[PDB]
RNA sequence: UUCGAUGGUAGGAUAGAGGCCUACCAUGGUUUUAACGGGUAACGGGGAAUUAGGGUUCGAUUCCGGAGAGGGAGCCUGAGAAACGGCUACCACAUCCAAGGAAGGCAGCAGGCGCGCAAAUUACCCAAUCCCGACACGGGGAGGUAGUGACAAGAAAUAACAAUGCAGGGUCUUGUAAUUGGAAUGAGUACAAUGUAAAUACCUUAACGAGGAACAAUUGGAGGGCAAGUCUGGUGCCAGCAGCCGCGGUAAUUCCAGCUCCAAUAGCGUAUAUUAAAGUUGUUGCAGUUAAAAAGCUCGUAGUUGAACUUUGAGCCUGGUCACCGGGGUCGUUAACCUUCUGGCAAAACCAGGACUUUUACCUUGAAAAAAUUAGAGUGUUCAAAGCAGGCAAGUUUUGCUC
RNA sequence: GGAUAGUCGGGGGCAUUCGUAUUCAAUUGUCAGAGGUGAAAUUCUUGGAUUUAUUGAAGACGAACUACUGCGAAAGCAUUUGCCAAGGAUGUUUUCAUUAAUCAAGAACGAAAGUUAGGGGAUCGAAGACGAUCAGAUACCGUCGUAGUCUUAACCAUAAACUAUGCCGACUAGGGAUCGGGCAAUGUUUCUCGACUUGCUCGGCACCUUACGAGAAAUCAAAGUCUUUGGGUUCCGGGGGGAGUAUGGUCGCAAGGCUGAAACUUAAAGGAAUUGACGGAAGGGCACCACAAUGGAGUGGAGCCUGCGGCUUAAU
RNA sequence: AAGUUGGACAAACUUGGUCAUUUAGAGGAAGUAAAAGUCGUAACAAGGUUUCCGUAGGUGAACCUGCGGAAGGAUCAUUA
RNA sequence: AAUUUUCUUU
């Protein structure tokens, strides 16, 4: 049940039953933690952190060896972005759609998609303000959205 | 989206019983589902059930033996006092001797008859006969 | 009542389909609703093969044909008897006879 | 379908309140039309004065003369149509006889083949029908 | 929100809090959880009708609270009135006038006019309930009693014992009786006792009081619904009947006259309002492809609904109506009345009593709670609608007991 | 929800490319009809009609391929290429952690037709003009033909806008096709990949049989899991006319859109299915009370016999 | 006491705006019901131009036509 | 091509 679509896909990742560090691995916990910190300074999103670590370095799930989620590790070590990754990606997509619309005003489909993205951004922002991830006076303005992204 | 898991469990069980199958797989599982099933088990309508403990809500495989006609849920959870138990029994049960109404009494999930014995009302969960 | 499950045309997963023109009466009939036939006719009748051969050149050349796609409307097809009214039981078949 | 939440009582009550107006019976009670525009303001009977006699024609498949009269109400000022039940009473009933009008029994609807008539006469000259018929009482010399 | 609408200060007024009012200072308060405005043929409640349950309708009216005394406004007296069977002025009415003036209010008890479909005597009495006053002694259209009815509920006159032949039935019993006759007769008539302030009535009193007009039972219907005629005469799509279907054009079981039958019964029909049926208002519990009904589609806030997961099970003591059940404490799994105050013991810690829900919704019980009314316990108004009394006790009459 | 990898799409917009056909224009060749229709008829053609041949312009549209096939929330989207933004499914031991479902009020898009200004107007074609049919044709038929059909900037906002079937979630019977993705084959083939074959799986478009089940039935894998009636949430109906009318409010230049009664009248209106009847519906056949056959004999045309209407009288 | 000056409550009257209800009117445009009128035949069969919906135009009228949709069609069907 | 109409009942 897609929130803004009629699709009913169920594609996802099925984590293993064994919630333990890998039997054949030498991650050494702290080495991976500093490795994540190095990649965070390099400037890649936590999704890219897990993808690169799983595909190349060979750690299936980082929390299995580290004991905490990578976002928790980044927050604990201080490299915590002010805007959450999902909200940042949504606002960046909205900015790209708005730029496309302002250069090409006849794209009614893009206008409809911008409305959907705007609604999704507002719902996500309301959730984050309620939980406390963002200041209660966060708000979202299209004029300053470009400065918010950059 | 999913609203109540007991309703889905009872709908699947009654569908399997009507089809005539001797087993049914229920997902998701919960404490309310477990308490409902043990009440049905101590009353003899449902045989052994194995709770598959996953690192999730968890699944359960139930062995049936027929002898039940329909198990259903009562949504919303109406508040049932001691005096309203008879009215609910007349409204839902086939007769005064056959049929069980499950109430989430403050003492715990229990049948309407033993809820009367304990002299405590609650909220109506469902029924089976 | 629904006389046909498909409502008389092949429209599944669509919202609009282009309309074609009937050959005879030039009526606007939808593409999925127009009855289509393929006339594959030799350029001459089978009774003139001997006359054409005795009056031809090129040492037994191949006689060409013509391929015409005919798209009838419901009324024109029924009048032309390419498609006929069938019984209720026989309506549920699609294999050509 | 219908809301079934435990806290949807207001929604259910409001929807029932809106939908109950579609009921013909509820509308006829709550509109006050009996006291607003009806010839009778809830009264069972009303006195009136005979205006004239009209020979209405029966509808299909019947064919006869209904022997009706027109009566002007004294308390409302509304001119209505009246039906004489028996036969040979239109001769007895003359103009200005102080008739009494009542319903027909169809809750204000036309009964039978009579077109556009909803009331019946019960008393003439303050003596009552079926009494002068059997020669038990006589019309006063008015 | 002007001319008080929301709040603060100070004052005034009130018996008293209070924007009740005044001066100043702030712009506030309510609202889609329907504010505000409008309608109500709306006094509110206890309550009444229908009754599987859920519900729907009504409630001016014997009890409680509010308002009014023709519509307003003001005021004296008095503890208590903005009183009207107290006063004053205006507004709309009525009246005597000598023409100068005077004077009132029955939505109190009776009676009159008018509106009306629609509703009673210009009666008796303070004897019972109570109220007022200086007070056994007075008064009370509050209140009790009666006159009038078609209706609001409860009981029941218009009968009945035999001889009689026929139809009979199986020597025992029903019916048509142009038949008799001696019986029990009560409605009334009178009178006596009782009743009651006086009565009327009820109860009660001997006694007069039916042989047939005895001292004439009616109201609707007799096609289906729905029970009881194709019977005899008059008309002939006319009169008409008729809740709907529907009958009537010369054979009319449905029109009007007679005969008989069916239902209720001193009652029956009709007109209207409402309730059940109506699972046609549907939370219980409707229906939406084609019978009425899915917004052309999407976003979106109120509103509604919201995955799973945080202490489960086993063994005792003791006392409770029936191999059973509910109820209180424990020990080990894992530490087992968390924490506080008070009193004691004392190397911190322990025991006893009180408070103990972070915070609800939910369920159980208790308290205080108007009566009538509803259900319902007891009880000889001859039963009953009733009422809250009543009973002992035939062999002494006991100036008692018992509920 | 977001990210990531290979994909997929007749999804959107912009720029660009190509195709024949239609009409028109110029030029060249002989001559008598050409169009059109059931039949015609209007019209124009020895001043060269029509046809044939060359070149060019205009606008519209993307035939065949094209399918019980794809995409989009729907309306809708079909020539080539490039660019931009976005999207579904799939794969995933990636990320966040309840962020979710349905909605009043409020907003976006919204076929065709219709409106205001600019451009363009090939074809078709409302209004209209004539010409045939018919008793009357005002229409259906032929030719011409204005608005319109195209597009830009502003409007509105409805269609049988349909799957006459709201959205989300769970379960339920057997099989075979098709689209997109993924997995597997000591499978095949063509100078490391593609195409084809088989099996499994996810998400769509559908199909055949059946009815545990439902419905009044037609029928339905949902319209099933409903008298054994309760997963959640919006819209909408209370017999038929009156009537989507009147009035009120609101939006729109207007056309009109949204909301939306009452009086009165009526015992039916309606849905599904069955049997007859009918059809200028179809398919099989029968018939000198039907036709064909150059049919044979004729009748009606003439005079009379006789019967029936009408006239007259007394009855005719 | 008679009488006098101010203040507050304040009946009531004339006028203007607003709300609710009721009620005349020259005239105009509708629906509703008919024992046997005039005009023609739109729909129900392929109703004799298949029907219906939205929009626009026209005509004595049912109605006709242009554009786009639906089968509730008279086709569930041409795999070659 | 072309084919309009069948009063109210028994
Ligand atoms: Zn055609």
């Amino acid at each position: 049940g897609r929130m803004h679509s009629k699709g009913k896909g169920i594609a996802s990742s099925a984590l293993p039953y064994v919630r333990s560090p890998p039997a054949w691995c030498k991650a050494d916990a702290d080495s991976v933690v500093e490795q994540i910190l190095k990649f965070s300074k390099k400037g890649m999103s936590p999704s890219q952190i897990g993808v690169t670590l799983r595909d190349s370095h060979g750690i299936p799930q980082v929390r299995f060896i580290t004991g905490q989620k990578i976002m928790r590790i980044l927050k604990a070590n201080g490299l915590a972005p002010e805007l959450p990754e999902d909200l940042y990606n949504l606002i960046k997509k909205a900015v790209s759609v708005r730029k496309h619309l302002e250069r090409n005003r006849k794209d009614k489909d893009s206008k409809f998609r911008l409305i959907l993205i705007e609604s999704r951004i507002h719902r996500l922002a309301r959730y984050y303000r309620k939980v406390g991830a963002l200041p209660p006076t966060w708000k979202y303005e299209s004029a300053t959205a470009s400065a918010l992204v950059a | 989206v999913r609203q109540s898991v007991l309703a889905d469990c009872l709908n699947n069980i009654v569908n399997a019983e009507r089809r005539g199958r001797r087993q049914v797989l229920i997902r998701p599982s919960s404490k309310v589902i477990v308490k409902f099933l043990t009440v049905m088990q101590k009353h003899g309508y449902i045989d052994e059930f194995t709770e598959i403990d996953d690192h999730r809500s968890g699944k359960i495989v139930i062995q049936l033996n027929g002898r039940i006609n329909k198990c259903g849920v009562i949504s919303p959870r109406f508040n049932v006092k001691l005096k309203d138990i008879e009215k609910w029994v007349n409204q839902l049960l086939p007769s005064r001797q056959v049929g069980v109404i499950v109430l989430t009494t403050s003492r715990g999930i229990m049948s309407h008859n033993e809820a009367r014995a304990k002299d405590a009302g609650g909220k109506i969960l469902g029924f089976f006969y | 009542t629904q006389k046909r499950r498909n409502n008389g045309r092949n429209k599944h997963g669509r919202g609009h389909v282009k309309f074609v023109r009937c050959i005879n009466c030039s009526r606007a009939v939808p593409k999925d609703k127009a009855i289509k036939r393929w006339t594959i006719r030799n350029m001459v009748e089978t009774a003139a093969i001997r006359d054409l051969s005795e009056a031809s050149v090129y040492s037994e050349y191949t006689i060409p044909k013509l391929y015409i796609k005919l798209q009838y409307c419901v009324s024109c097809a029924i009048h032309s008897r390419v498609v006929r009214v069938r019984s209720r039981e026989g309506r549920r078949i699609r294999t050509p006879p | 379908g219908k809301p079934a939440g435990l806290n949807a009582a207001r929604k259910l009550r409001n929807h029932r309140r809106e939908e109950r107006w579609a009921d013909a019976h509820y509308k006829k009670r709550l509109l006050g039309t009996a006291y607003k525009s009806s010839p009778f303001g809830g009264s069972s009977h009303a006195k009136g004065i005979v205006v004239e006699k009209i020979g209405v024609e029966a509808k299909q498949p019947n064919s006869a003369i209904r022997k009706c009269v027109r009566v002007q109400l004294i308390k409302n000022g509304k001119k209505v149509t009246a039906f004489v039940p028996h036969d040979g009473c239109l001769n007895f009933v003359d103009e200005n006889d102080e008739v009494l009008l009542s319903g027909f029994g169809r809750k204000g609807k036309a009964k039978g083949d009579i077109p556009g008539v909803r009331f019946k006469v019960v008393k003439v000259a303050g003596v009552g029908l079926s009494a002068l018929f059997h020669e038990k009482k006589e019309k006063p010399r008015a």
